């Protein structure tokens, strides 16, 4: 049973700039001191990622602005978050998000992870509802609150689980029935931004889910201090959690790999005609 | 995974009439290791059985089981006439007649909504011009051999390219260095030096 | 033990505001929520709602939605309740609660009482 | 909102005797995420500010053990005392806590 | 950085990536990024 | 001649044993546009067929 958290549909959603992120390893090979050119579905540099901020509003704005829409799914989307607490707790990946087509849940709680493809019909708003309490100081059970009925289950997965201080990265990929998960997770310290530097996803787990995948909607995790069992929706804030998403495309990249192996640097060979010569001459430096 | 794929085994009690492999060669199978093995299992009608191929055509190959053009696996196939038949007619194997798209490699499709063939919604009453999904094979033991059931196992891998854990039924020898020896990592074969690294 | 003081009985007029104090001891505010109650011997007791000092805002009832307001301020153990304009049916004893989360009431004053000329 | 009705509204018995009150819901007290029932047991005297009894039908809480003895339903809510004692004259009430308003009953009487 | 693009069949007095400033046309092309 | 080559109406009432096209792929004949289609029919034996 959920109850409509939002009556707002939409705020104009604003954008950054993902300096030179989401680079993931093509291949489970090693390779040092070599600039190696790979084809894949990348996400171009100096990109327009849209700014999502699920934070309490001022008390003289409208009391609720925190917003988890349904959002494409473009031959694959890059996410990233930064938070504190564990705001952001899953997702949920499907074509029609209803009970006739299958759908992708993948709910992670602190201790372990769920990953369940099976047919479900969703609530409007699913948020998983954690409570708090004031004598104990203490932090108490949730309720999941996602979907009312369940049917026609076909895998179900379980692994050990996946200022602002942490910056959770991950690439979300379907390609020949398979479903790909990168990640890193990177303490960061600045607060309402991108960082400017490369980091590389390493990768996670890939699936045989065999589901067609055409919408995205995040699972972010609420918190109120008082439970009636008649009244909801009425008292939940969502701390201060942002996250961030851009969509990949195919494109070529020449990565600079590191004598311990790891990824430092990595061109877009289509940002401009500089770009481009660098690309094709496997230099960094161009004379 | 973590299992020695020793095929012989199958040769007193199992009889295809149908084994194919792409992308390896069917009598290097034992000296190899594979990684990320799947095994898709399904029943269809003996002239659908070519239809489990890369790139075909046909109702099988476009809304029910699709392959991929760069796929490195086997097909196996063999007859179930004995097994899959009842005399009055065997109705719990279903297939998919009307679809609106092809299907895309290794998709699974498991709804049952009505599909519409004319130029008016029917809202899922099963009206005129408007046909319920899916059909049911009919299977009896006095119908020809193209219409006797099939069961047909395809199984998928990668090789040479991550680690395994299937291998073959190939047995291992001690590690020597610093000699010039032929090698077999892990289905690679070569020729070279070994040394710590 | 935990013990509350409240306002003393109270003769006052019509059509104008009245405040009530409800003072706490051996914790902060903070640490609870804060009910308040209204009882007439005939026509019985009514439930009012709770406020929450750590929030800033409050969630009221509906029968004393209208013409009802909460205040609370953590510098000193008391809780506050105020009308919009005395009416007969706000001629009666009054009573503050507190209210544990994920529970019940579990605290009461001795009372108030309001009578009109 | 839920409304509440409680039975007998009076009723006079002497020292020792069992007593039993019962109060009547219309609507369900039980939650299914918690399975637990949100009700509450009151006993006043006159001019006595009204105190709380243990709730969740566990209403055993400091004071003479076991004073009084309560047993509840989704729908149906029942007070026991196995022998009425002299010095608990008492008035008693029955409140829910599903849902804004918490509902209080007609009230219940109790004589010696 | 900073770069300057040759489109050697346009005639700037378009088909570029992008027209910024400082454009200055040459009988090799058009020149956009210098001065 | 003149006339739509929409094979999916034989879906539902035949099965056919052997489908093989030269020069012609099975997955794009469904987006080609054919000149001069002949049709050549007989019946022959069962290990005639190869
Ligand atoms: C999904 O699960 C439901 C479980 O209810 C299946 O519904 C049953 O379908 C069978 C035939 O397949 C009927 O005999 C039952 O009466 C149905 N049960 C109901 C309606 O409660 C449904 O078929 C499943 N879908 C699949 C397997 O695709
Ligand atoms: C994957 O799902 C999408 C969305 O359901 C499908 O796209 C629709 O396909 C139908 C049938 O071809 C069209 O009528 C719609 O216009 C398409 N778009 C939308 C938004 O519904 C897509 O075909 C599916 N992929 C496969 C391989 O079936
Ligand atoms: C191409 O660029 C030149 C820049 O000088 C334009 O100017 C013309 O130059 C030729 C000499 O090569 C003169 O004969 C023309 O009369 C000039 N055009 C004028 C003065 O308008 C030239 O027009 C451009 N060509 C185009 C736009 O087609
Ligand atoms: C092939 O032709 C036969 C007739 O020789 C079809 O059988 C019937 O055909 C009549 C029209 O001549 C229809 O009115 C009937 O409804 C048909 N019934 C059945 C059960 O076939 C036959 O359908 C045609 N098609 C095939 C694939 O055999
Ligand atoms: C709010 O939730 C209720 C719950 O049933 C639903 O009926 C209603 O449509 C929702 N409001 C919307 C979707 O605007
Ligand atoms: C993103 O798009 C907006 C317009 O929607 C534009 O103003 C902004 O410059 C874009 N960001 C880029 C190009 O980095
Ligand atoms: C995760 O742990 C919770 C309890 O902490 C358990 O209820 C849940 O079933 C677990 N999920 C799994 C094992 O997938
Ligand atoms: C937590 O708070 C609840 C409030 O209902 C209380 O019953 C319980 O004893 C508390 N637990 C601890 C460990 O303080």
């Amino acid at each position: 049973q959920c109850v409509n958290l939002t009556t707002r549909t939409q705020l104009p959603p604003a954008y950054t700039n993902s300096f030179t992120r989401g680079v993931y390893y093509p291949d489970k090979v090693f390779r040092s001191s070599v600039l190696h050119s790979t084809q894949d579905l990348f996400l171009p540099f100096f990109s327009n990622v849209t700014w999502f901020h699920a934070i309490h509003v001022s008390g003289t704005n409208g009391t609720k602005r925190f917003d988890n829409p349904v959002l494409p799914f473009n031959d694959g989307v890059y996410f990233a978050s930064t938070e504190k607490s564990n705001i952001i707790r899953g997702w949920i990946f499907g074509t029609t998000l209803d009970s006739k087509t299958q759908s992708l849940l993948i709910v992670n709680n602190a201790t372990n992870v769920v990953i369940k493809v099976c047919e479900f019909q969703f609530c409007n708003d699913p948020f998983l509802g954690v409570y708090y309490h004031k004598n104990n100081k203490s932090w108490m059970e949730s309720e999941f609150r996602v979907y009312s009925s369940a049917n026609n289950c076909t895998f179900e997965y379980v692994s050990q689980p996946f200022n602002f201080k942490n910056l959770r990265e991950f690439v979300f990929k379907n390609i020949d029935g398979y479903f790909k998960i990168y990640s890193k997770h990177t303490p960061i310290n600045l607060v309402r931004d991108l960082p400017q530097g490369f980091s590389a996803l390493e990768p996670l787990v890939d699936l045989p889910i065999g589901i067609n995948i055409t919408r995205f909607q995040t699972l972010l995790a609420l918190h109120r201090s008082y439970l009636t069992p008649g009244d909801s929706s009425s008292g939940w804030t969502a701390g201060a959690a942002a996250y961030y998403v851009g969509y990949l495309q195919p494109r070529t990249f020449l990565l600079k790999y590191n004598e311990n192996g790891t990824i430092t640097d990595a061109v877009d060979c289509a940002l401009d005609p500089l770009s481009e010569t660098k690309c094709t001459l496997k230099s960094f430096t161009v004379e | 995974s973590n299992c020695v794929a020793d095929y012989s085994v199958l040769y007193n009690s199992a009889s295809f009439s149908t084994f194919k492999c792409y992308g390896v060669s069917p009598t290097k199978l034992n000296d190899l290791c594979f990684t990320n093995v799947y095994a898709d299992s399904f029943v269809i009608r003996g002239d659908e059985v070519r239809q489990i191929a890369p790139g075909q055509t046909g109702k099988i190959a476009d809304y029910n089981y699709k392959l991929p053009d760069d796929f490195t696996g086997c097909v196996i196939a063999w007859n179930s006439n004995n097994l899959d038949s009842k005399v009055g007619g065997n109705y719990n194997y279903l297939y998919r007649l009307f679809r609106k798209s092809n299907l895309k490699p290794f998709e699974r499709d498991i709804s049952t909504e009505i599909y519409q063939a004319g130029s008016t919604p029917c809202n899922g009453v099963e009206g005129f011009n408007c046909y319920f999904p899916l059909q049911s094979y009919g299977f009896q033991p006095t119908n020809g051999v193209g219409y006797q059931p099939y069961r047909v196992v395809v199984l998928s891998f990668e090789l040479l390219h991550a680690p395994a854990t299937v291998c073959g039924p190939k047995k291992s020898t001690n590690l020597v260095k610093n000699k010039c020896v032929n090698f077999n990592f892990n289905g690679l074969t070569g020729t070279g030096v070994l040394t710590e690294s | 033990e935990v013990q509350l003081q409240q306002s003393g009985a109270e003769l006052v007029r019509p059509g104008a505001l009245v405040k009530l104090s409800c003072k706490a001891s051996g914790f902060n505010i903070k640490d609870y929520f804060v009910h308040w109650v209204k009882q007439r011997p005939v026509q019985g007791l009514e439930w009012i709602g709770w406020i929450d000092p750590e929030n800033g805002n409050t969630i009221y009832g509906p029968k004393f939605q209208g013409k009802a307001s909460l205040a609370a301020d953590t510098s000193s153990n008391t809780g506050y309740l105020q009308l919009s304009s005395l009416t007969s049916e706000d001629t009666a004893v009054y009573y503050c609660a507190r209210w544990d989360g994920y529970e019940t009431l579990d605290y009461w004053g001795q009372g108030t009482s309001v009578t009109v000329s | 909102d839920i409304v509440m009705s409680q039975s007998p509204s009076s009723l006079a018995v002497s020292v020792g005797e069992k007593v039993t009150m019962s109060c009547q819901s219309s609507q369900s007290l039980l939650y299914s995420n918690n399975e637990k029932n949100y009700l509450a047991w009151y006993q006043q005297k006159p001019g006595h500010s009204p105190k709380l009894l243990l709730y969740w039908a566990s209403t055993r809480e400091s004071g003479v053990p076991d004073r009084f003895t309560g047993s509840g339903s989704g729908t149906a809510f029942t007070l026991t005392i196995s022998s009425v004692k002299a010095e608990d004259l008492a008035v008693y009430y029955c409140q829910q806590y599903y849902n804004y308003p918490y509902t209080f009953g007609g009230g219940t009487k109790l004589e010696i | 950085n900073q770069v300057a693009v040759l489109y050697q069949d346009v005639n700037c007095t378009w088909r570029v990536y992008s027209t910024g400033s400082n454009v200055f046309q040459t009988r090799a092309g058009c020149l956009i990024g210098a001065e």
